[PDB]
DNA sequence: GACTAGATCAGAAGCAGTAGAGCATGCATAGTTT
DNA sequence: AAACTATGCATGCTCTACTGCTTCTGATCTAGTCGACT
């Protein structure tokens, strides 16, 4: 998967789309606008390098390269930004609907062939490589052309041509007074006709709920940190790739701006002599360190050369039982090692054999690891990792090796000596009861970083000039009320059984 | 050494660098003119090419009295060497 | 390929974080 | 503007002030009418010749100005029927104020 | 912490001659002293060293008297170690012809310790005797010597050219040394007599970088009514160099002649400078930059109550996997010092968690400015101490969803039976653990956790070489450093035939 | 129990 | 020949991630002076 | 016995540099059309 994903939001501008079934309900047009805005915000937060477009059909005015009738391309394929969101915001309400009607109009005819032609033309203009081509149809008219059959045939032919080109088509059908029926006309235009998507739907599509669900977490495409060589010995070498399945998420780096006109500035660092005033490059100056009441002077090149031990890669040392590995010896986040057949042919077979035998014998490969040049070596353990799938066969644990760093003698710290006091069985039983009362299931994606979420919310509020920032609920805060209700009296019994009458833990 | 005059071009080296250089020159005994004047005899540039230097010379002459001696174009190396030695240094072709 | 993220093709959709839910 | 308000280091002025400045081609002195927030220095300055509300005790007032002053004031319920009636009666008696028809 | 070491040395002619096939005792003692001095110099522990020698023609000590206390010189008094001491060891210390009795040298060392110890809080005192025991013994003052040693609380150690083919005089010397050790400490004293060969092996590596963790008090809270006072320390972390390189001027070799400063200027032909008071912060929101002043950022920043250790919940240990561990440290949580109720409560929690086979998902915040974290605390029980071990856990953002092909169901990379047998043979031959059947226990032939970091060893070696040789290229990596980073030769020997077989069976062509 | 010259 | 327009390769820019140094802030711990 | 100051540790933010992977852009090249000549 290489390139960018392009999406086009086709929104019908027919009269039937501007009628609300109930007074306290959202019109289909407003729902489509809200979905587009949500997708825009999600793309800005997650993938800012993607391309989006917004096109309307069935209007009175037109704006397109080919100069068709009743097709107004509101926004062409361009990276998302706050300006487009603000522009779309002027159609959200009823006054926005009036503004949209005045600007473009509604109630005119249209031909789906022209719409698809305009979409294809928009796709062709983009110069960047596009991994995905996608179009979404926000409409509530299952029979766009019932009076004319030639128009339907032309639309079918254009949809087929687009499908052959490699353009995905999706139908976000909206509520209809009568009921949407895909079988009428949209069975062929839509790229994939699901078996369940054949009955008459009396409610908006379920995909709108997914679209409205804002995702405020960055998405990174698969990439290899390094492509190194595993050396069983001097003459047996295979090629492996290293990946970081877990990586800390950081706020985007701040940028320095000028106060007067918000124009970015450039920061430069320089070093000058005090007694002469001249400028010194980072080669005239030396390095120093005061040991034993004396000064030791080393050049920069020598200082860098102090760290040269061995060439980059992994060197095999032996195999160790997994029992000897310790959980509390954590030093650094682990990495993932996978075969890489491009550099060396035959690496995959040996890697698979090693993984199978390591799983069978429950052993881990001890290795010496050197990520880059002029970096001191470390001792790592490659633990086999089998392929684990979930109920729906979606892979949850890939096959390969888990690279875990092992601490040196300097990475451990001595602990103060503390006398051991053992609790009586009754206290342990009461604590067991409390623990059982406070039991819950844990998942790796059950928590979110409050700082990053609040930062994203504040940034969006500032960019869109919203009245107040949206407040993010913190799921990491203990539920004091629920815990108190569940525990009941157990806390009092434990405190009576473990603490003297006058202890005052807080004090 | 009141005989010689030294001027530093502000718009190409920065305010902080110019201030530091003027302070060092003053502490070393050199007299540096804060503002451009006809009495200036040496002009020092910083990170500049020949074309920009000649254009600056033309601009300065455009608002200078006739029958005078325009300063000589010099590089920052000359000023740094003079400050290091503590006394004015002879001018060579490289500095010009 | 059920569960694929509509917003971001090629990435598996992630369920909303539920925090702690006692049994 | 909310962030600026929460930081007491600047003055916020409604656009109407600059429109009036353009209209008269002269620098019009500020006023709480053309303001949304005041820094401590401006609070001290306006606290001298301008009362805490949007009224002055150096320049007279008209119907529109008094309406503007009353707009800022919010309803409060520190009174009780009988005491409000008694205070109204005392006010009506004080300034020869018994001549109203209603 | 603070310590005083008085190295007593023998410089009589008895050590000037030995078997040509082995190093002379004098050279071995010099090497041991030099290694100790290097370790002390490169480990700033505020320890002081003095050097006394017996067996030289000179005589310089506080207590002269008559013929007694002669041929003993207090070469170096109590002071912090430095390179001049190493230079003095290299050249100034020379062999001597006269003989001396090491009892007088011990008396001189005791007098030096007594005189120079006053005025400073020296919590430890040591005297090391480097003697070959060739000279005759005058044991006319043993009782008073032992009494003084006991009263002053001074430790004693010996270093001899032979480990516990010698002359009868050496046997008598060893007997008297054993008697002295027994009197001083008893049976265990027999373990305080070392040999030069043994000491050289132990002192061939620079001391490890050591730092003291700061005790972190807090309260483990389960709800709003249960709280246990706890103290947390840092157990495992990536150690860094205590000191950093300092930039100096090449000519004058001074840090005062070099100034670093950062300036800001706009993207204009003039490159005009702007002060730091006219610089604002901003962020990237799509295709445009949104200003965000720092004061507004602090106003809108996520605020939390700092220094919190709360129990979000309890979950089975299976649900938490090691591959998801995050952060850069491991925390060890004990009960509050001088607190019995807290100890009982923590022990109850640890035992309950272990019995139920479950861990605690907790929220941890170092202080007000620190960002909140979600981590896992699991019990750690040992025969002598128990505690909790806390390790950070990942957020939803940190997780990455990457798809990899399956190797088990691949028709092109499927290993054959012979290949699997070869891999099995390789794994069996290259085992790094020995299974003792008598105790049914696994012994680690290559313990990684006991290997000092080669980075610091290399840095110290290069710094020492530069200090003692100002004009010389840096040396290569020491052989013992490579040896300690490689598996034992026995493991390598058994892996030859399996490796050749694996080469034969597995084709590998570089592309 | 390493102490003395070894500590 | 010449032009124009298609398709192929290699270097530079962007980006991600790591390491080193400095700063600021907060806090704790221990030595010195009165 | 109490207050001030030297020393150290833990953490967040920022400049600066360096290495590696991926994508975009400038540069190096064959087919179609018109025209020149003989």
């Amino acid at each position: 998967y290489s390139g960018r994903d392009s999406l086009i939001f086709l929104v019908d501008a027919s009269k039937a789309m501007f009628e609300s079934q109930s007074e306290d309900e959202l019109t289909p047009f407003d729902m489509s606008i809200q979905c587009i805005q949500s997708v825009y915000i999600s793309k800005i937060i997650s993938s800012d390098r993607d391309l989006l477009a917004v096109v309307f059909y069935g209007t009175e005015k037109d704006k397109n390269s080919v100069n068709f009738k009743n097709i107004y391309v509101l926004q062409e394929l361009d990276n998302p930004g706050a300006k487009r969101i603000l522009e779309l915001d002027q159609f959200k309400g009823q006054q926005g609907q009036k503004r949209f009607q005045d600007m473009m109009g509604h109630g005119s005819d249209y031909s789906l062939s022209e719409v698809l032609w305009v979409c294809a033309n928009l796709f062709s203009d983009v110069q960047f490589k596009m991994s995905h081509k996608r179009i979404m149809l926000f409409t509530n008219e299952d029979n766009p052309h019932g009076n004319d059959s030639a128009k339907a045939s032309r639309a079918r032919t254009k949809a087929g041509d687009l499908r052959d080109t490699g353009i995905f088509l999706d139908l976000m059908h909206l509520k209809k007074p009568g009921g949407f029926d895909i079988s009428l006309f949209y069975r062929d235009i839509i790229s994939i006709a699901e078996d369940e998507d054949l009955r008459v739907h009396f409610e908006e599509s379920s995909k709108l709920e997914d679209l409205l669900r804002k995702v405020r977490a960055k998405e990174t495409r698969k990439r290899a940190l390094s492509r190194l060589k595993l050396k069983l010995n001097k003459d047996i070498v295979i090629s492996v790739g290293i990946y970081n399945l877990v990586q800390k998420a950081l706020k985007p780096p701040p940028i320095k701006l000028y106060r007067e006109t918000n124009e970015p500035v450039k920061t430069k660092t320089r070093t000058f002599n005090t007694s002469t005033g001249g400028l010194l490059l980072p080669s005239d100056t030396k390095r120093s360190q005061i040991y034993g009441s004396r000064q030791i002077i080393l050049e920069k090149e020598e200082t860098e050369e102090l760290k040269r031990f061995d060439d980059p890669g992994l060197m095999l040392m032996g195999f160790k039982p997994l029992v000897l590995l310790k959980k509390h010896h954590y030093l650094r986040p682990s990495l993932f090692v996978y075969p890489e057949e491009s550099l060396v042919i035959g690496s995959s077979t040996l890697f698979s054999a090693l993984l199978i035998k390591c799983l069978e014998k429950e052993v881990a490969a001890l290795c010496r690891y050197t990520p880059r040049r002029n970096i001191p070596p470390y001792f790592v353990a490659l633990v086999p990792q089998e392929e684990e799938l979930d109920d729906q066969k979606i892979q949850v644990t890939p096959p390969g090796f888990q690279l875990v760093f092992l601490p040196f003698a300097d990475d451990k710290r001595k602990m103060p000596f503390t006398e051991k006091i053992m609790a009586t069985p009754e206290q342990v039983g009461k604590m067991k009861a409390i623990v059982e009362k406070l039991r819950f299931t844990y998942r790796s994606d059950s928590f979110e970083n409050p700082v990053l979420q609040q930062h994203f919310r504040n940034l969006e509020a500032l960019a869109l000039d919203l009245m107040e920032p949206e407040q993010a609920v913190d799921l990491t805060l203990p539920k004091v009320e629920a815990m108190n209700k569940r525990l009941g009296s157990l806390v009092d019994e434990f405190k009576e059984l473990v603490y003297p009458p006058d202890y005052n833990p807080e004090g | 050494f009141p005989g010689v005059a030294i001027y530093l071009v502000e718009p190409r080296m920065g305010r902080s660098r110019r201030a530091f250089l003027t302070g060092l020159a003053r502490s070393k005994g050199f007299r540096v003119l804060d503002a451009c004047s006809s009495e200036a005899t040496h002009v020092v540039m910083e990170e500049t090419s020949a074309e920009e230097a000649v254009s600056w010379q033309e601009r300065r002459m455009a608002a200078a009295p006739p029958g005078c001696t325009p300063p000589a174009l010099l590089d920052i190396s000359w000023l740094t060497e003079s400050l290091g030695a503590g006394q004015p240094v002879p001018v060579e072709c490289r500095h010009r | 390929c059920p569960g694929e993220s509509l917003i971001n093709p090629g990435f598996k959709s992630k369920k909303p974080a539920g925090g702690v839910d006692f049994d | 503007v909310k962030n600026i308000i929460l930081s007491n280091k600047h003055d916020v002025v409604k656009p109407a002030w600059l429109l009036e400045c353009f209209k008269t081609k002269s620098f019009v002195p500020w006023q709480p009418r053309f303001m949304i927030h005041m820094c401590p220095s401006t609070k001290e300055h306006f606290a001298r010749e301008y009362d805490c509300y949007g009224d002055s005790y150096f320049i007279d007032t008209d119907l529109n100005q008094l309406k503007e002053v009353f707009s800022g004031i919010k309803n409060s319920n520190e009174q009780t029927p009988e005491e409000m009636a008694s205070l109204i009666a005392d006010l009506e008696y004080r300034y020869s104020w018994d001549c109203s028809p209603l | 912490n603070k310590a005083a070491v008085v190295l007593c040395m023998d410089v009589g002619f008895t050590m000037s001659n030995s078997i040509p096939g082995i190093e002379s005792p004098f050279e071995q003692a010099k090497k041991v002293i030099t290694m100790f001095v290097q370790r002390q110099v490169f480990a700033e522990n505020k320890d002081e060293i003095a050097l006394v020698l017996f067996g030289t023609d000179g005589t310089d000590n506080p207590l002269s008297g008559g013929d007694q206390y002669q041929n003993i010189t207090v070469h170096r008094h109590l002071m912090l170690p430095d390179f001049d001491l190493l230079e003095d060891i290299e050249s100034k210390i020379q062999p001597g012809s006269q003989q001396a009795d090491f009892l007088d040298a011990l008396i001189v060392s005791m007098d030096v310790i007594q005189h120079e110890t006053i005025g400073k809080k020296f919590e430890k005192r040591h005297i090391e005797i480097f003697t070959d025991l060739s000279s005759r013994f005058s044991k006319s003052q043993l009782d008073i010597i032992i009494h003084s040693l006991k009263k002053c609380d001074i430790s004693l150690q010996f270093f001899l050219p032979f480990s516990l083919g010698i002359t009868e005089q050496q046997k008598e010397g060893l007997e008297i040394v054993k008697m002295v050790m027994i009197s001083l400490e008893g049976e265990d004293g027999l373990d305080e007599i070392y040999s030069f060969s043994e000491s050289l092996r132990k002192l061939c590596v620079f001391k490890k970088i050591e730092r003291h963790s700061i005790h972190w008090p807090c309260r483990l809270t389960i709800g709003s009514n249960l709280s246990i006072r706890i103290a947390a320390y840092k157990s495992i972390l990536q150690e860094r160099v205590k000191k950093t390189w300092t930039v100096v001027d090449a000519k004058t070799l001074k840090k005062e002649d070099i100034q670093k400063e950062t300036v800001y200027c706009l993207n204009d032909d003039d490159e005009t400078e702007v002060l730091k008071e006219d610089i604002i912060q901003g962020f990237r929101y799509g295709s445009d930059i949104v200003p965000f002043s720092k004061v507004d950022e602090e106003q809108m920043k996520y605020k939390s109550e700092g220094k919190c250790f709360s129990v979000l919940g309890f979950c089975k240990s299976s649900q938490v996997q090691r591959r998801f561990f995050m952060g850069n440290q491991v925390l060890k949580v004990f009960a509050a010092r001088d607190d019995e109720a807290a100890a009982v409560a923590l022990s109850s929690l640890i035992h309950a968690l272990d019995d139920l086979d479950m861990v605690a998902i907790v929220r941890y915040a170092y202080d007000k400015r620190a960002n909140p974290q979600v981590g896992v605390a699991f019990p750690h029980i040992k025969h002598n101490y128990e505690c909790l071990v806390y390790v950070q856990l990942p957020f939803m953002e940190d997780l990455r969803q990457y798809m990899f092909s399956s190797l088990k169901n691949s028709k092109k990379y499927a290993p054959t039976e012979a290949q699997l047998n070869a891999v099995d043979a390789l794994i069996d031959s290259m085992s790094l653990a020995k299974k003792d059947e008598k105790t049914d226990t696994l012994e680690d032939l290559f313990p990684t956790t006991k290997i000092p970091n080669p980075r610091f060893q290399r840095l110290f070696q290069c710094l020492l070489h530069r200090a003692l040789h100002p004009r010389e290229p840096l040396p290569p990596i020491q052989q013992h450093i490579w040896n300690m980073l490689n598996p034992p030769a026995e493991v390598t020997t058994k892996s030859q035939i399996p490796l050749s077989k694996i080469k034969t069976l597995f084709p590998l062509i570089e592309a | 129990k390493p102490r003395g010259l070894f500590s």
